[PDB]
């Protein structure tokens, strides 16, 4: 059922934090980046994915 | 006096609006760039308030979007252009929708801005595997998802100030294997992870400007459902 | 004269951004990560090195 | 009300400090934890006036510390102290300063926290190199400078509050190698970044708690200097 509804059902069962990824959880994490805030921070990638990325193995 | 311009929107159900939305909390002024073919649509639905509740910013603060342009993320400047999108019914009744275009509309409408949203990524076969894309195919998703971000700051880079900031959106999909993301563009979101810090020396050295990339989880979006598989 | 000196010192010339490295630069990053506006984010490893980090060779 | 223990300052001099000031322009109120050992000076400088200038927060913000404990990160509970430590002149005027005594002591007196912050390390062989650091130097090593996080956290997370965050501070010498960086230093980096991304997964599976760590760059901190290379 669509590649994009397999990635989300994954990521709610597995992921380190069992919550919504709203489009505004990735929204306060790039008002942060873009803002004077983070000033030492540059050329990095930062994971806004309830931790998903740090899974190797799943439990079920 | 912050502004903020968003490359990569045709309705609020991406993460380009999320941003918008948690940018207006902190008052920025938002400039938004639509992709032509949906860009009279969306004004559509925008003059029809369709997206009203959309913009309310929880706090009873209405989201301030300062302008809305037509935007093609595939065109650098003006004479890059060729004849069939010329006289396509869509990008007829338009004009400055290249990127050094609305570089400089925007800079002669506002000023100077401080930054820049790169939230826009397109693939041809996004369908077919990585071994069954062909090379136009693979390329097109490099040109429109990749380069389009080095165009960006290229030409952007003119019109902001110093200490500017900017971010685009990647995928983990670069890093480890996910079948069904093909097309290119894990390949695409690969090199724009590269070229982020790649960016981040010339943009940091020469400009004292900043630039990020954001690894997003999945999201129900328009372009997510195109991803057949 | 200590290995700190030469750190810092390599740092303020050799990084993407040349400017002092702060402890508040680190302290805001701390601030946001420690907030619910990075509800999102856990497991990470966050670097605010003013993008030292990204180099492999220098410049001179 | 927001509550942060921050655990590891003993000067104005460090991270820990700049984390405390930058807290205190978000109003959260803060708690100190020092080491035993300089516990007295910390005290003494500052009732006699000596860090009011620090406590500057630029807009007229006055830093506003909540309270100020003996914390030693190397003991989980009472028992665990051994008989030297416990009469030692630094040691002997002090009580409840162990992991699981100030965990306690923080919940008697303003009840669940939500915010923790791991701003110590320490390692007595810092100025041989790995090859010439000693099993017992190593294992110091990491005994204060990683396993520290783990138990702070075994005995917080029943302080602490759902959605609550933790953060420590990590240093690159664990992914590439910088010469001087010795006595296990960055070993105990590298086990407290792995570290982080498991109690990533009990914490987050089991309380709904986050915790990330931070790699900063160099500063020029008390213990940074003691980095003899
Ligand atoms: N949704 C997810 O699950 C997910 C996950 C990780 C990263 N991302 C990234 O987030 C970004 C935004 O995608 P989204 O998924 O929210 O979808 P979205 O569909 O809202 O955004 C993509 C936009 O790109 C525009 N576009 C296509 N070709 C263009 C061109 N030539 N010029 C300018 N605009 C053009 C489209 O109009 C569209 O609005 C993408 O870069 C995507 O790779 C998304
Ligand atoms: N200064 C840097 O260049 C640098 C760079 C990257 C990461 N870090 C990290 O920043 C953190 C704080 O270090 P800093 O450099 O600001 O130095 P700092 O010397 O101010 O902080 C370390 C603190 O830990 C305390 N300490 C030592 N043993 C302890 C114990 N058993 N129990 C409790 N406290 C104990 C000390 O009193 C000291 O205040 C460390 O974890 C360090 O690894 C520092
Ligand atoms: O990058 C993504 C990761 C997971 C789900 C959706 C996306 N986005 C995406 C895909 C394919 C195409 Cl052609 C365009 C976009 Cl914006
Ligand atoms: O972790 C670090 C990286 C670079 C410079 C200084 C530090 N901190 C440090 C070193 C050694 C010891 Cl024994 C204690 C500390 Cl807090």
């Amino acid at each position: 059922y669509t590649f994009i509804d397999y990635a989300i059902e994954y990521s709610e069962k597995y992921a380190p934090l069992r919550q919504k990824l709203l489009s505004t959880d990735i929204g306060s994490v790039a008002s942060f980046l873009l803002s004077r805030e983070s000033r030492a921070i540059t050329g990095q990638t930062i994971y806004v994915d309830n931790g998903l990325n740090i899974m190797f193995l799943p439990d079920d | 006096e912050d502004i903020c311009f968003i490359a990569g929107i045709g309705d609020t159900n991406g993460y380009g609006w999320g941003i918008a939305k948690e940018l207006s909390k902190r008052n920025v002024k938002i400039i938004f760039g639509i992709w032509p073919p949906v860009y009279n649509i969306f004004m559509k639905n925008y003059k029809n308030g369709k997206f009203d509740n959309d913009m309310i910013i929880d706090k009873d603060k209405k989201m301030n979007i300062l302008d809305m342009l037509p935007f093609d993320a595939s065109f650098d400047t003006a004479n890059d252009i060729d004849e069939e999108t010329k006289n396509n019914k869509r990008y007829n009744m338009l004009q400055n929708y290249t990127i050094e275009d609305v570089a400089n509309l925007i800079h002669q409408k506002y000023g100077k801005i401080n930054m820049l949203v790169h939230s826009l990524a397109n693939a041809k076969e996004v369908q077919k595997d990585l071994l069954n894309t062909s090379r136009k195919g693979y390329l097109d998703a490099l040109s429109k998802s990749s380069y389009s971000l080095i165009s960006l700051c290229k030409y952007f880079v003119n019109i902001m100030k110093p200490q500017s900031s900017i971010i685009s959106l990647t995928y983990h999909a670069s890093q480890k294997v996910v079948p069904g993301y093909g097309g290119g563009m894990s390949s695409a979101k690969a090199a724009l992870e590269s070229d982020t810090r790649v960016l981040a020396y010339h943009l940091g050295r020469n400009y004292n400007i900043r630039i990020n990339t954001i690894s997003a989880g999945p999201l129900k979006s328009r372009a997510a459902t195109a991803i057949n598989k």
